């Protein structure tokens, strides 16, 4: 894995640094590493592919070394360099597509393809170069069991869970009470509704609560906390819990009284925020507890007093919402987010070559089913395949 | 030594580094070093063989 | 173009690496490239500007070489380096503003300014240095006709198109049926509505369909697909197709039954998703086909049954929506997105100096009119001017 | 500050470049800088911490130099390098946590901790290395008073201000007129409403206006301008200005007639946009002026004409909205945004060690109260602490 | 690709030039290239085929050089030359059939077979010879991104689209108005018909219009423009738009009044022709706009006046046609035409060996579906496979 | 006219035959004709265009000869050949567009542009090559 990143880093630098007309002192330390790579890789044969429609390709390396005698690199040196680089780039492309496609339940952090099991010897250890990308740094730090952090912009930590809860209900569905939520991507939109608008609740206050457990512990998260959840604020008809009948929801929106957002780690309150909106911070957490309440307004104009009678027919239903959007967060485990394209590369390789469903990953690489049951073996497989995807995304655009 | 090849070579007084042949009466240049002298500043406009 | 990136890369590195007190071995390979640059650029004169209010500036280069004899760089070397760097940075700033402002219908990928046409000689080819940024890498790969990819975060692939379609309509506008949509940035919000709620449709099911053709083929796109389009879910009055009269739209929201999202490339179904929300992936596509349908709920509580009569007056109109947001995508052509500022730099240079409208780009650099008719000559001009904008964004902050 | 970035850059590179089996010419210029660092740092003692619960740690440096005699780096050299690197990484971690925690009203741009005041001598100036990150580049450019630019993706330039304005009001609250807005993060959502729908306004046109002053001058901003503000488009009950009574808001949405978005710098119109939506650009501005108007539709179908009578009871209130979202912008001062995590690191360090509220920063590091009153001393403190946070985010993940 | 053309050019010349009795000075420069080819190709082994029913063949080259000592070539030299040439011709035949059969969505311009990926090394670069055919010239010019042109005789730029349009229609289908067209190969036959013969149109003139967008930009096209489209001039019965019922079309032919043929490039009028028939020229265009109109004849003999009553039953329907036939055109992209047989060779190789449908090309190599959606990846694959087809058409008759 | 076809035939063949890695004996008779062309065309200046919107371009030829000492043509020789060929191709393109645009009632078979009237001398007659089209 280290030598695969090293091959790709030298091929990236040798497409970048070895150009026409450049001075030799700019590339004097790269040509020695590329010659060490050629010297190491000669005499060895590899075999990539063999699963799904990924074709079996045989790789044989017989190349001459590059010259170390120019002052300015002329176009002859650039053309022979481009030939050797194009062959090695095709090789590492097929090794990366052979490694992202395989998985194992037993020990997923180990290389699974034959080519990367062959590259994991000490004969190939002199290929090794700097490990400067974030994924290979976290690979090398977790290979020695130290703390890592992946910085994500809007991480997909929440599985898709659009549902509700009726704390007070009946088959008439004309006096309901409870919460509704949308957990999607990095965004929680929650809305507790009461049809009576707390006309018989004690002190005209109805307490709502919504507890979101996470799968991995997020660290140093900037979170936009806004009131008035926008999706649960227009009238809609909703199927029941058993899916038998449908019930109508005509909301009018009160502001959330007494918002308490708590960030729990192992049941301990790490951060708490009482009636503070805008951008908040949560330093260390794996559970988000939103505690908002609906208070009936004690003074109402005649336009408002016709909405909430004391009797039964409520044509306008009180609804109170919050919105919580994790903008950026540092997570020790791998995830998906709106910035990288690594999950897209993994799914593109697994869908392009018509790959059968294996023992670990969900069918079709369903990220909702992958983050719903995010086991440590699936975590190891996901980190390995994302690291190889980062390597191929360095070489192949 | 490599960047100062030109400054050591072009301050030599034994050698001169090329000759313009123009076949038209370009005028003798005034220099405080040499008086009037047919010294050239650049090899521009013509063929560097 | 390669030598312009090389000038800017050396000036960026020489502002970074050549500092006070640093060791000479840290900068021993940069000073040789900077001296090669000085040796190449001496004796040459340039002329920048001359269009709009961009002033004509004449550039003459007569500089001495930098010293190669220190062990730790003292402040004398730093001050003479800062002088030479500030002159070259002003030169390359005016060359980049002279190149982003010009365009050509005939061959836009060629340099248009006089200074960059003069820099495209082999006399200046020894300036050349590493080409490590994404735009100059894709420039060098498309100069040899190989595959490229620009990674965008929320790409502006959709032109602004807010409109509707009435599959069933009359001048009374009290029983309507059809779709509405908002295509903006990277976001499609579509909503099919029926006023009758499929009370006379066969099997109480009304099929909707919305086909969005793209202008360039996106590759490996992560897409957030949510139901219940939020913008088309509140009551509004809307002008008619001819703009004569206005009609009222009072929606109640059903959930989308039988969502089928298909990603078409050349009419072939590449990816398909049947009733799956959350984050989806689309590996290769240039057409997005959303096929959702409205089903009348067969079991309704008395709060719902008063909304949808069998007769004509429908005060509550059934509406079903979807939202599709491309979070990140790899596109072979250049675009604009929410991450880079290159389009902003191009428009700032073209608006600061009061530049007349030329033959290629839209008046005022309208991105909606630029991506509506995204011709290959306009594509070449846009890629060239974005590459020069990336170069200037390296030098000028 | 320069030497602290230099320590962290060498430790990052020496975790990256000094690996097992790599060629010596790849690391031949880094080992000399790391040996210069060891030679400079020996014989010196430091003391970090001492505020809040940050513990006092004493630092003593007595290390041998690294060998310069290998061809390929073996595992002995890697293990002794990992020891020296882990000690220096712990040192620079505690220096950065000692510097981010302190502040001063008098001159905030100066180092406040004892360790960084000791590192600001010329004895430690030979530690210095390249300054390539964006924050240390802008630090070095503003240390010489030149122009800088921080590129932000969705900058938090707006303080949280959710409020309204009643241009026409009475204690009955049945015929109201005025604007409502949400300024949050990078997003302005504004909506002017009239209950009469301009039935007595001249030419049936009511002019709205919303002026947002900024705190710092943004430059080259890409801005998504959409109509029909989504948050102020559903019915809600709202407390009054004095908080005494509540009033009801039942909106129906007209489209915004005659949108004029102006970008003011010092009262001068820099950019203007008349009825153009989608992505717009604003090259230089510190005030955003939105001027939209509500026009009564002169032709209405019978479904619309029942909504707006000539008499007093308006059960459906005309409402017209706009949405303005700054996607990316270049600002000369430091800010927070959705891309970086530096504010999250600063708040995590200040909240982890239970730090008392000082003279400059708001209690609890409230970003709304920090950008509401964004004084230049607070600007200097914020830039210094964000630079140190960027340094620690390079070392500590 | 260059070396494959070079192999085929030398084998073609060595079948042509090396004959019995010819003088040695006629072939003195060809035998040296053929000996360089033998020297380069010895010691190498190849493997062709392996997809569909194309059989796997292994190629081993162990040949002696040809003699350089004759004055007139005797029959011994001709027979040993014919042996070596027949083996190399069989080799290059199987390499070309192995390359035309493969394709790739990712980068189609790269070689896909194992043999041509092995021939793309610099070891085989000394095989290279003159590149004089049109396809290898345009290959070498587009490998450096310069302008190319393929000269086609009657190019198949139009997909098969036989359809119509009813501008005025009813379920009776007795008073119709609109256009009909046939786009096939290089020929557009269009005919606008009116059943009333403009008896109620303003000024007795009905304007027709037919806009044909092209897929690739044609350049310097000679076009035969004739009036009176022959296919839409006899009575026929035609199915409706939904295919439900059929309607009758009994045409009588008027001449086309006020013909305006415009050749649009990016919406700009490049060439225009007003009432000029015969051979016309169109220098640069990608859209063809035909604007003809039907004028009712103001003076009619009694044989004509019985055809067009003022009342409803029209047994004779006015019909006006044009015919536009592109005889020859220069196109930058590859196409098919009536002169070459390259598409026929590609389809013959893909149909002879029973090849499965891949990701790029349409099933069965449907040229209508290939030019309907003519993507740039399909363009690159088509150009590569046409170049290899041209090479094999040089060797194999 | 004969020398214009000869210029174009040598430039076509020198784009075709002078490639990277080819043997020198394949191009040994073309490089001599191309060097004869360079030797003939040096020291001469031309002026193309000047009618309609065809722009006036001035042409000056100062080129070095190509090397005759390789066994297989390397990429240096190919790049300097591509430079000289691209300049001569631009020259002959503008001469051909200057000649197709002009006409004469008196004797149309004679060259009308100034550049092709200058090329019709016997100084330029040693440019001449095969006339096979
Ligand atoms: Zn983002």
């Amino acid at each position: 894995m280290d030598v695969l990143y090293s091959l790709s880093k030298t091929l990236k630098d040798a497409r970048d640094k070895i150009v026409e007309g450049t001075l030799y002192s700019n590339v004097s330390d790269l040509i020695q590493q590329f010659n060490q790579m050629i010297i190491t890789m000669n005499g060895n044969e590899f075999q990539t592919g063999g699963i799904g429609n990924l074709p079996i390709r045989n790789w044989n390396f017989n190349f001459g070394l590059l010259g170390t005698t120019l002052l300015n690199l002329d176009a002859n040196y650039v053309e022979t360099a481009r030939n050797t680089i194009d062959y090695f780039v095709d090789f590492v492309d097929n090794v990366c597509m052979d490694e992202m496609v395989r998985e194992s339940q037993r020990n997923g952090i180990a290389p699974q393809s034959d080519s990367l099991r062959k590259l994991s010897a000490i004969k190939f250890k002199r290929i090794n170069f700097d490990n400067s990308s974030e994924y290979i740094e976290n690979w090398n730090l977790q290979n020695r069991r130290q703390r890592t952090g992946f910085t994500f912009h809007k991480p997909n930590i929440f599985p898709y869970s659009a549902s509700f809860t009726l704390n007070r209900s009946q088959p008439a569905h004309d006096n309901l009470m409870g919460t509704m939520w949308l957990n999607a991507g990095s965004e929680i939109q929650v809305a507790g509704f009461d049809y009576s608008c707390a006309i018989n609740a004690p002190a005209n206050i109805q307490q709502f609560e919504h507890i979101v457990p996470l799968r991995r512990v997020l660290t140093t998260a900037t979170i936009t906390l806004l009131p008035d959840a926008e999706r649960f604020s227009f009238p809609r008809v909703i199927n029941s819990a058993d899916g038998a009948t449908t019930w109508f929801f005509n909301p009018v929106i009160l502001r959330p009284n007494n918002v308490e957002v708590e960030f729990l780690l192992n049941g301990q309150i790490i951060n708490t925020y009482q009636a503070r909106f805008g951008t908040i911070v949560a330093r260390n957490f794996d559970t988000i507890r939103l505690s908002f309440q609906l208070m009936r307004p004690p003074n109402m104009t005649p336009a408002v007093a016709v909405l909430f009678p004391n009797a039964q027919p409520f044509e306008h239903h009180a609804t109170v919402g919050l919105t919580l959007r994790i903008e950026s967060a540092v997570c020790e485990s791998v995830l998906a987010d709106a910035s990288e394209t690594l999950l897209a590369n993994v799914t593109s390789v697994r869908q392009e070559y018509a790959i059968p469903v294996g023992p670990v990953f969900p069918p079709g690489m369903n990220w909702t089913d992958l983050i719903t049951n995010y086991s440590p073996s699936r975590e190891d497989n996901l980190q390995r395949v994302f690291t190889v995807a980062s390597i191929r995304s360095m070489l192949i655009k | 030594i490599a960047m100062n090849m030109e400054q050591i070579e072009r301050a030599s007084d034994k050698i001169a580094q090329g000759v313009i042949i123009a076949y038209r009466d370009m005028q003798l240049e005034r220099d405080e070093m040499y008086g009037y002298v047919n010294i050239a500043r650049n090899l521009d406009g013509f063929q560097q063989i």
